[PDB]
């Protein structure tokens, strides 16, 4: 088998600042006959389908913006982007040709940014859920920077079935958003009155507080 | 316009077989070798395998990881890639991939189609539920909860909102998953104007608007 090693595992980069990622190959890609090297590099956006960036080492497939550049030879690779935009949030995979297939592990790209505070909404149960004997309350906590966030549910002001997700971080903003379900039975639902959702992030000393109660619906 | 669509993903028993399909368009179908490659949710891409182009007699090649289990397959009257699958197993639960390859000169995969998820598991199929979530800006959502096997499509408006939407990952608790989405829109908008997720489960061929009512 030829090996495929990249690097770094992960990192993060400001908008406009330079990313350089690598590629190691156990075998040289170089070609005796064709003179050239059989390693490419794909950009695998989130959620999205692997897209070829560069292949034969260097050369830029069309419509590929000028930024992404693929360089090196025999059993070592690199691929750097200038200019590094908000969009290019990615994992990059190289992939060696030379005998059958095999691709590397990936460099996962992550955007740094200025922090930002969560934007918090909390919904209680939906009448729909309740006629079935279940109650969930969820409370998102949106558009958010760093990653690093912590949610406490409070139920009649003590601290308390929890489904936690963050997304991927946005293409457009660099931010990051979580979910936060709580789920009871309606029976334990019945017994309280005040749910709260707080949210403690680095932006702010202050918890942010999001609440309903019972007897309001 | 070059286009590849996989089929065929879907919930199958550990020792089970399952075929897979990639439907091609827009390019000379016999020029070219194709390839099938994996991703198990969350890790890096496998490649499987690949069939070659007519000029080298359509001979297959496969990585270790699946030779003698695996079966790559075409249909060069209509265009078509297959993937026979045999005694699959936990660890062949991934999304899987048909890309164009070699055309005897360029070495790339050109194109990638949408991929198709497998999941190999004896759990049995069950459709979500799909809740309305209500309450300058307005934040509304739906939550898609209990259902297996993944994945669930959820959009807003049939599409046409698209901005300010988050869907969360699935997770999975007690053999079933649950996600959430939410959209934020202008306040003056809603209930105004109307406001819907539809939410697809295409294992149980589930399918579902449900209006965000006041
Ligand atoms: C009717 C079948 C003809 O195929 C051969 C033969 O053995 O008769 C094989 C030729 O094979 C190569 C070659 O230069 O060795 C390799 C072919 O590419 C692949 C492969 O199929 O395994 C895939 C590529 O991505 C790359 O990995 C290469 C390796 O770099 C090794 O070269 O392997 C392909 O490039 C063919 C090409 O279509 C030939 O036109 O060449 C070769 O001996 C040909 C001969 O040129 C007559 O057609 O015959
Ligand atoms: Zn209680
Ligand atoms: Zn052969």
């Amino acid at each position: 088998d030829i090996v495929m090693s990249q690097s770094p595992s992960s990192l993060a980069v400001s908008a406009g600042e330079k990313v350089t990622m690598s590629c190691k190959s156990s075998q040289s890609l170089l070609n005796s006959r064709t003179r050239k090297n059989y390693l490419a590099w794909y950009q695998q956006k989130p959620g999205q389908s692997p897209k070829l960036l560069i292949y034969w080492a260097s050369t830029r497939e069309s419509g590929v913006p000028d930024r992404f550049t693929g360089s090196g030879s025999g059993t070592d690779f690199t691929l750097t982007i200038t200019s590094v935009q908000a969009e290019d949030l990615a994992v990059y995979y190289c992939k060696q040709s030379y005998n059958l297939r095999t691709f590397g592990g990936g460099t996962k790209l992550e955007i740094k940014r200025a922090d930002a505070a969560p934007t918090v909404s909390i919904f209680p149960p939906s009448s729909e859920q309740l006629t079935s004997g279940g109650a969930s309350v969820v409370c998102f906590l949106n558009n958010f920077y760093p990653k690093d966030i912590n949610v406490k549910w409070k139920i009649d002001g003590s601290e308390r079935g929890v489904l936690n997700s963050w997304t991927d971080q946005d293409s457009k903003d660099s931010t990051y958003s979580m979910s936060s379900t709580l789920t009871l039975t309606k029976d334990e639902y019945e017994r309280h009155n005040s749910y709260t959702c707080e949210a403690t992030h680095k932006t702010s000393t202050s918890p942010i507080v999001k609440s309903f109660n019972r007897n309001e619906c | 316009e070059v286009k590849l669509v996989e089929s065929g993903g879907g919930l199958v028993q550990s020792g089970g077989s399952l075929r897979l399909s990639c439907a091609t368009s827009g390019f000379t179908f016999t020029d070219y070798y194709m390839s099938w490659v994996r991703q198990p949710p969350g890790k890096a891409l496998e490649w499987l395998g690949f069939i070659r182009n007519k000029a080298n007699g359509y001979t297959t090649e496969y990585s270790p990881s699946v030779k003698g289990r695996f079966t790559i397959s075409r249909d060069n009257s209509q265009s078509i890639l297959y993937l026979q699958m045999n005694t699959l197993r936990a660890e062949d639960s991934a999304t899987y991939y048909c890309a164009r390859d070699h055309d005897g000169y360029y070495e790339r995969f050109s194109y990638w189609g949408q991929g198709t998820l497998v999941t190999v598991s004896a759990a049995k199929t069950t459709p979500p539920s799909v809740y309305p979530l209500a309450p300058s800006m307005v934040t509304l959502g739906c939550l898609v909860k209990g259902y297996f096997p993944e994945p669930v499509t959820v959009t807003w408006n049939s599409g046409s909102l698209s901005s300010g939407v988050h869907t969360f990952p699935a997770v999975l608790q007690s053999d079933l998953y649950t996600l959430s989405s939410s959209v934020t829109v202008p306040s003056s908008t809603w209930p105004s104007e109307t406001v819907t997720c539809n939410v697809a489960h295409p294992a149980s061929s589930t399918k579902v608007d449900k209006k965000i009512v006041p």
